RNA sequence: UAUGCCAGCUGGUGGAUUGCUCGGCUCAGGCGCUGAUGAAGGACGUGCCAAGCUGCGAUAAGCUGUGGGGAGCCGCACGGAGGCGAAGAACCACAGAUUUCCGAAUGAGAAUCUCUAACAAUUGCUUCGCGCAAUGAGGAACCCCGAGAACU
RNA sequence: GCGCUCUAAUUGGAUGGAAGCAGGGGCGAGAGCUCCUGUGGACCGAUUAGUGACGAAAAUCCUGGCCAUAGUAGCAGCGAUAGUCGGGUGAGAACCCCGACGGCCUAAUGGAUAAGGGUUCCUCAGCACUGCUGAUCAGCUGAGGGUUAGCCGGUCCUAAGUCUCACCGCAACUCGACUGAGACGAAAUGGGAAACAGGUUAAUAUUCCUGUGCCAUCAUGCAGUGAAAGUUGACGCCCUGGGG
RNA sequence: UAGGGAAACGUGAUUCAACCUGGGGCCCAUGAAAAGACGAGCAUGAUGUCCGUACCGAGAACCGACACAGGUGUCCAUGGC
């Protein structure tokens, strides 16, 4: 499927948004944060549009 | 911080031209390096950088340019 | 997880336990039942020899259609659980470790008492997946005592 | 105001661009033409632009691979920025 | 050929998308409307009285 | 005496219970319109490191002025490196600057992008020239004018 | 008449250890009241008058947790029966890699792609999670990197048809047929200006590099002032010859 | 005296996909349109921007809750016996 600029700018977005609660906020929130409540895998899960 | 507001405003329209265009070029010159791994930063300062840039750029609209 | 629920005299005995391992909770009942009485050492080759398959454990409570065994004395179903086996081997090979850095006499300790408890739920991590089936999890406490 | 150059786009295949065809890639803003990317360029930077290609980037960005005249040398030019 | 299973395979014509009026993925690009704000049918945005209960 | 029955003890599993409350629910007084000066809403950005939330908008967790406030500070968020503040910062109040794209969406088209100057459209006045204006859309419910069921 | 929540008045208890919980003692026909020990570590009553989302064994009741079932079924059945011996790496190897031997797929199990997916691609580090067993492997986990075009596509044109504006209808509209104008409507697979060869990376390639070539537009100069008639785009089904 | 190959770096033939060009037959069926091209020369120079481009394309990258025995379009229809 071909895509558009803008469509490529949102996947480029989302694929961005899937990435591990940097290892430091751990520690500066004692913990109380670690997980990324939005992990969307490829095969796993469907990506709006 | 190393840059002040009435200093800005001591300047003439051509002056602020001046050294805005300067902190740009110096900012983005902090870019590259950061984006080159850069680590001889002092991450206080690439945040100035903005800063005053935004304090020039208010002013240019204040006095008129 | 568990805590050592007989209570044990630092000056005459060792201690050992396993956490949250993924293995056959039913095998480890037998396992311990088994070695319990035995010697640290007699324990090792004991199990060694089930990883082997000339020595099978007993299965006197989970038997549901398991076959007879003719080496069982005084029953008659066992098998040869090698994966739960070679987790006792592992918790031996530390309780007779702190055994010997205290000055005993490890190989030749009393198991006094080995008990295996279903603990459940690994629980998910932070960047991790999440478990498939409900796969057991088993704790195991150890009391090594001199002769 | 939007600038046309955000900053070099510096990768093991940048580095060969720029040691090997004398090629300096940028990540650029993605409004930016070859031509408007090729002036901010020259002049940024004082050289001449013989060539620029363009892509836009799974990463929101557009990414600009620009080729120098045979004048200019690209490693000459990176080193000091 | 079941209605079932064997149908659900040739389901790969795209029809709702991500909405460049309310953000939502209801743009119907073959419609070229929105069924959620209306976006394309109307300039008002889509919303009825029965979208919660009477007296609420 | 195996397999085993009943009750207890020690440990576990489980998360009830008791205690606690940063959230709710309800009542009450006050107050009450926004938008072409492009709103409400959305997309996408923006941080030294930044995924979410909040904020902000290419001047991007912010810029300016006045007043308050005060030795501390760099949101939630307690890390690491660094920085800012007696040139009075942080923080609060009012006022102003900036304020991307889609969006009534208005030059034209388009799943938030694109193509070569624009109040598109409908109107009022008219220098009969878009020159000066109006309308459009939003809002918790309340309000006013029309259309108007069925279960029961 | 017993018990629960909170309000009030009157009156008490508690870090010298409240509530709750576990085990145990006494009272009451009983609803229940009370005490002892352990735990717990901060709240808790009594009497009177009130208050009410006030009492459960049940509803194929609701939600959560758990046991037996059971170390049982499945991990065999498909015209694709697939491995074996050595060796490599490794804490660990039946299934990760190398060699040999033996096989499987032939319109597909090969090659190129549309839709669709959306980073699944390459690299490095991982194995708690995922993989019908295992795993040192991986589409898994994490971090990095990666997609380069005048001549491939879109873009332009029009198809069935669609929308917009005007007009008209309707109580009215985000509704509705006609007419008029405008726009939209084809990425494998409609029409269509123009690219080939070789080389190159971990990952791109008619895009990058080397070589050669072609198309359009415009500017300049020369020619020509012919210029729009026409041809083409541009076409069904069946049989067949010739060139190649 | 491009390129490519370790080397040779062939020549003729038959049958001939692609492609090219014809003749015949059928219709109570008549088998798009428009943009564009040609018509209408040459030389030198300049410009040629914008979007897509990774990978899967399937008994694990798509739809079917799944690494699902199902479903899912095109071209390779000329490799040998
Ligand atoms: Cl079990
Ligand atoms: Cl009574
Ligand atoms: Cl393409
Ligand atoms: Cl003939
Ligand atoms: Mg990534
Ligand atoms: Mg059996
Ligand atoms: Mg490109
Ligand atoms: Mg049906
Ligand atoms: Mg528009
Ligand atoms: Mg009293
Ligand atoms: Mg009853
Ligand atoms: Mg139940
Ligand atoms: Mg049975
Ligand atoms: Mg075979
Ligand atoms: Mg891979
Ligand atoms: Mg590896
Ligand atoms: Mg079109
Ligand atoms: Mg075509
Ligand atoms: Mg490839
Ligand atoms: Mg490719
Ligand atoms: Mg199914
Ligand atoms: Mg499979
Ligand atoms: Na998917
Ligand atoms: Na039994
Ligand atoms: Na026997
Ligand atoms: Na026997
Ligand atoms: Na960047
Ligand atoms: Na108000
Ligand atoms: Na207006
Ligand atoms: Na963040
Ligand atoms: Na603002
Ligand atoms: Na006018
Ligand atoms: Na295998």
């Amino acid at each position: 499927g071909k895509k558009s600029k803008a469509t490529k700018k949102r996947l480029a977005k989302l694929d961005n948004q899937n990435s591990r609660v940097p290892a430091w906020v751990m520690l500066k929130t004692d913990r109380e944060v670690q997980r990324n409540h939005k992990r969307r895998h490829w095969r796993r899960n469907d990506t709006d549009e | 911080t190393v840059l002040h507001v009435q200093e800005i405003r001591d300047m003439t329209p051509a002056e602020r031209e001046a050294e805005l265009d300067d902190l740009k070029t110096e900012l983005l010159n902090a870019r590259a390096v950061q984006a080159a791994g850069g680590a001889p930063e002092n991450p206080g300062r690439i945040k100035e950088l903005r800063k005053a840039i935004a304090r020039i750029k208010t002013i240019q609209g204040e006095e008129g340019d | 997880g568990i805590s050592y629920s007989v209570e044990a005299d630092p000056d005459t005995t060792a201690k050992a336990m396993l956490r949250e391992r993924q293995m056959s909770f039913k095998h480890s009942k037998a396992i311990a039942r088994e070695i319990k009485g035995k010697t640290a050492g007699e324990a090792v080759d004991y199990l060694e020899a089930v990883i082997e398959g000339d020595q099978p454990v007993p299965f006197k409570q989970h038997n549901s259609g398991v076959g007879h065994k003719s080496k069982v004395d005084g029953w008659d179903a066992g098998r040869y659980p090698e994966k739960a086996s070679k987790a006792f081997l592992d918790l031996l090979e530390n309780a007779v470790g702190n055994a010997d850095h205290q000055g005993f006499d490890g190989e030749a300790m009393t198991i006094k008492h080995v008990a295996a408890h279903k603990v459940g739920e690994r629980k998910p991590r932070a960047m991790g997946r999440a478990s498939a089936w409900n796969s057991p999890q088993v704790d195991v406490e150890l009391i090594l005592e001199e002769p | 105001s939007w600038d046309v150059i955000k900053h070099p786009h510096v990768t093991e295949k940048a580095m060969n661009d720029m040691d090997f065809q004398n090629k300096l890639q940028f990540a650029v803003d993605d409004r930016a033409s070859k031509g408007e990317v090729a002036d901010a360029v020259e002049e940024q930077y004082d050289v001449t632009v013989e060539q620029v290609n363009t892509q836009n980037t799974m990463d929101g960005e557009k990414k600009a691979v620009v080729r120098l005249s045979e004048d200019d040398d690209a490693q000459e030019v990176a080193s000091r920025i | 050929t079941g209605a079932g299973t064997p149908s659900q395979g040739k389901k790969n014509t795209t029809t709702h998308t991500k909405c460049r009026r309310c953000g939502e993925k209801s743009y119907h690009t073959k419609k070229k409307v929105c069924s959620s704000c209306g976006f394309g049918k109307s300039a008002k945005r889509r919303d009825y009285e029965w979208q919660s209960k009477a007296g609420e």
